[PDB]
RNA sequence: GGGAGACUUGAGUGCAGAAGAGGAGAGUGGAAUUCCAUGUGUAGCGGUGAAAUGCGUAGAUAUAUGGAGGAACACCAGUGGCGAAGGCGGCUCUCUGGUCUGUAACUGACGCUGAGGCUCGAAAGCGUGGGGAGCAAACAGGAUUAGAUACCCUGGUAGUCCACGCCGUAAACGAUGAGUGCUAAGUGUUGGAGGGUUUCCGCCCUUCAGUGCUGCAGCAAACGCAUUAAGCACUCCGCCUGGGGA
């Protein structure tokens, strides 16, 4: 399998329970599409080096995952994350 | 795809048509067929009101569900079928409760897709949602201008529109024509673009084929008599010989805009094109 | 896949532990050639990868030529097993 | 001195913004490996990590 | 790929001789040994020895330089090549430098010099000239 | 040369590692330009050797806020890397080729070259359909000039980008075919490998394969080439036989 790391920025305004619901929704997306969510953490809450979508602040949440390369879980996360408004920016990188 | 005919005859020469590969059956739904008569461009007065129409092949109307307001259950795409009345193809879909219907076939539609309608529907090709629930940047079709009236815009083969943004109770849309305008957010649309994108590339090939498609010959005004057309008359071939080319009823034909100047939709039209 | 390569090595091995041999090499080359043909059919414009495929094809033909030169019976058996011309 | 080598870290996360900040000049521009005394291999890895950090907003593009 | 180890042997000798190296080494082959021993008994090369390894063996040649480091071997030349073979009849055996040099020939009587070949009145394949 | 054996060096596979703008597909980030909208704000801005065209009192340039969208990927960056060549530089992921270094388990000459064929092949160009900010043949205007169908200036269409399909040419160059072996050193640098140290980092020694520079013998008409030969040799291929006409 291949190991991915997904760090995405939730807009800072979000409520705690809304944030928790969003986190679990995206974790469910990964699992159902065929990935193995081996870790999901709320990494930090940081100011942005530059304004992103008009925001200078955000909540960085990390998700370490490991999925078959052919599985479309990563691709589906990209699609749904891009569509969703809460998440500002998502980075998916292979981790060796 | 488009198949080109070998030049076995002058008529057949340069002719092209669609292979109809996507079409999966040639047996329309008896339940949804309705009769249609060829008006041949004649109104209740019986006068020819629109020229160059009539003749051609007999057609049965297929009842398309432009409303897509059955949000209760998903509809499974049973077949892709050819529709004589529209450039796009249609899709027969079964609702899990047993209601059969036809929809426009979006680009990429496949038999077995389980489409859904309503606010909770996912953003998938063929699903129908109110415009408010469609994320910006989405490509859509079968847009309705008045809620509940059914899709009216973006229904020809290969056409598409894009959702640009929201404001107030309206949603900004770029139409296939390139015009940018506001549309009531409560209106619905279908995710995707109209399939059969290749339709425009067909080369009709011969006059008889136009006749099949119900187009009667078009006669240039320049070869009519003066009492028939403003361009008529004159010895030999003649130029326009007027201030500008005009229709048979004197309406200028090149660049003269005909949209009503006090149209109520000017408030909603943001940027015009065409 | 390394796992796939090992399994095919075992199937066509002339004897125990035989990795390099006309039979094993040709079979592995054939599998990669078929697999890479699908990739090329998907990516018509991947000319660099396609040259790799052509080098593989040439190498496999050379091995087959050598094998037919040496042992015709093994050559006939191998083409039968692998469905080659 | 190759600071990366001295620290003996063969994995250069694009999240260790503190680690990255010691390889960029003011204005956010990246420093030459000849300036920093580091190796070529680690220089390439630093470039990738810094660029990833910039795209995710951890580091500034300019200023 | 190497196509004429005999020519390679001759060229190894020529290059080593040109730089006045004391010794040289070559992969061992029967015909190479025949040429080496011919040169040895003709006094061109100082000494010859053979080593056995697990590839094909090795042959080491110690070059001969006269007084004042003068080169004994003026040059070597490959006559018969894989591209074109050179066969000479008994009366066609050549003389290198009017006999001062030698011509190594392969015959049904073995690998012999030009003098020996014409003494036996047999032809063969002219492997090389040396002088 | 032919037949029957044997061998492992060449060749390839296995196994353990290394780097990389190699290719393809779909996404995505920031600076800038231009344009759009609206503030502020008034007399120019722009440009040249000097000018003028041009834009600006219908309020320009500038200026702040955003918005739009096209293209290229600053810094890193390096006779650095990769590719057979053309060529490949933002980042991510999917697919994918090749190369190098070890080990020596495997096959046991299976190799080299390669007419004819086939594939790839910068830029421009062509076809269909897209897209189109900047730049820019053509072209327009202002200058220069004896003239200026130019150099210069202000604009600017095709094109430059994308998908598909053609086209098959370049100073497509190292103006140096490929394979192999041999023949002083010195010094850089790329990716590995081993040892001797070193607490580690690191430094010393050996070596594999690139990449530079310097430089022996040798070669050369000279210029220069010199283990990345144009030196010493063998194999195969392509090609040359005074200039013009061409
Ligand atoms: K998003
Ligand atoms: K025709
Ligand atoms: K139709
Ligand atoms: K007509
Ligand atoms: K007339
Ligand atoms: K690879
Ligand atoms: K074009
Ligand atoms: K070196
Ligand atoms: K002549
Ligand atoms: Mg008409
Ligand atoms: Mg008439
Ligand atoms: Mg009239
Ligand atoms: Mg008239
Ligand atoms: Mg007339
Ligand atoms: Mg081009
Ligand atoms: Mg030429
Ligand atoms: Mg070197």
């Amino acid at each position: 399998d291949t190991k991915y790391e997904i760090m995405y920025i939730i807009r800072p305004n979000i409520d705690e329970e809304a944030k928790t619901a969003l986190v679990e929704r995206f974790d469910t997306i990964l699992k159902d599409n065929g990935a193995e969510v081996i870790e999901s953490k709320d990494w930090e809450k940081r100011r942005l080096a530059y304004e992103m979508n008009g925001f200078r602040e955000g909540i960085y949440h990390i998700v370490n995952v490991t999925s078959p390369s052919t599985a479309g879980a990563i691709n589906e996360f990209d699609r749904l994350a891009k569509i969703n408004d809460d998440i500002i920016r998502h980075m998916i990188v292979k981790v060796e | 795809a488009i198949k080109k005919y070998k030049p076995t005859t002058n008529g057949r020469r340069n002719m092209t048509s669609s292979d109809f590969a996507e079409i999966t059956t040639s047996t329309p739904e008896k339940s949804l067929l309705q009769p249609l008569k060829n008006n041949a461009g004649r109104n209740n007065n019986g006068r020819i009101t629109v020229r160059h129409q009539g003749g051609g092949h007999k057609r049965q109307y297929r009842v398309i569900d432009f409303k897509r307001n059955k949000d209760n259950v998903a509809a499974v795409v049973k077949t892709i079928e050819y529709d004589p009345n529209r450039s796009a193809n249609i899709a027969l879909v079964h609702y899990e409760d047993g209601v059969k219907a036809y929809i426009l076939a979006p680009k990429g539609l496949e038999v077995g897709m389980r489409l859904v309608s309503g606010p909770e529907a996912d953003i998938k090709v063929g699903n129908a949602l109110p415009l408010e629930n469609i994320p910006v940047g989405t490509v859509i079709h079968n847009i309705e201008m008045k809620p509940g009236k059914g899709g009216q815009l973006i229904r020809s083969a290969g056409t598409s529109a894009q959702v640009l943004g929201k404001e107030g109770k309206y949603v900004l849309i770029r139409l296939n024509s390139g015009e940018v305008r506001m549309i009531l957010a409560t209106c619905r649309a279908t995710i995707g673009s109209v399939g059969n994108e290749q339709h425009e590339l067909i080369n009709i090939g011969k006059a008889g084929r136009s006749r099949w498609m119900r187009k009667r010959p078009t006669v240039r005004g320049s070869v009519m008599n003066p009492n028939d057309h403003p361009h008529g008359g004159g010895e030999g071939k003649t130029p326009i010989g007027r201030k500008a080319p005009v229709s048979p009823w004197g309406q200028p034909a090149i660049g003269y805009k005909t949209r009503n100047k006090k149209a109520k939709s000017d408030k909603l039209i943001v940027r015009r094109r065409t | 896949s390394q796992e796939r390569k090992n399994e095919i090595i075992k199937e066509y091995a002339r004897h125990e532990g035989d990795t390099g041999s006309p039979e094993v090499q040709i079979a592995v080359l054939t599998e990669d050639i078929n697999q890479l043909n699908e990739h090329a059919r998907t990516h018509k414009k991947d000319h660099h990868s396609y040259r790799g495929l052509m080098k593989k094809i040439g190498h496999r033909r050379n091995l087959l030529a050598y094998l037919r030169k040496t042992d015709i019976q093994r050559y006939r058996e191998l083409i039968q097993r692998l469905g080659l011309r | 001195v190759d600071y990366i080598a001295a620290n003996h870290i063969e994995y250069i996360d694009y999240k260790d913004t503190e680690l990255l900040k010691r390889f960029i000049s003011e204005r956010g521009k990246i420093l030459p490996r000849r300036v920093t005394g580091t190796g070529a291999k680690n220089q390439r890895k630093l470039t990738i990590a810094i660029k990833r950090a910039r795209i995710m907003g951890l580091l500034p593009f300019v200023s | 790929v190497m196509t004429d180890p005999i020519a390679d042997f001759l060229t190894r000798i020529r290059n080593a001789n040109m730089v006045k190296h004391e010794t040289l080494e070559v992969p061992a082959s029967k015909i190479k040994r025949d040429i080496a021993e011919i040169l040895k008994r003709e006094g061109f090369i100082r000494d010859v020895e053979y080593i056995e390894d697990d590839k094909q063996g090795v042959i080491r040649v110690f070059l001969k330089y006269g007084k004042n480091e003068e080169r004994v071997i003026t040059n070597l030349k490959r006559i018969s090549k894989p591209g074109l073979r050179a066969y000479v009849k008994a009366d066609e055996v050549p003389k290198v430098l009017n006999g001062l040099g030698i011509a190594i020939i392969s015959t049904s009587e073995g690998v012999i010099t030009d003098k020996e070949a014409r003494a036996k009145n047999i032809g063969g394949e002219v492997i090389a000239y040396v002088w």
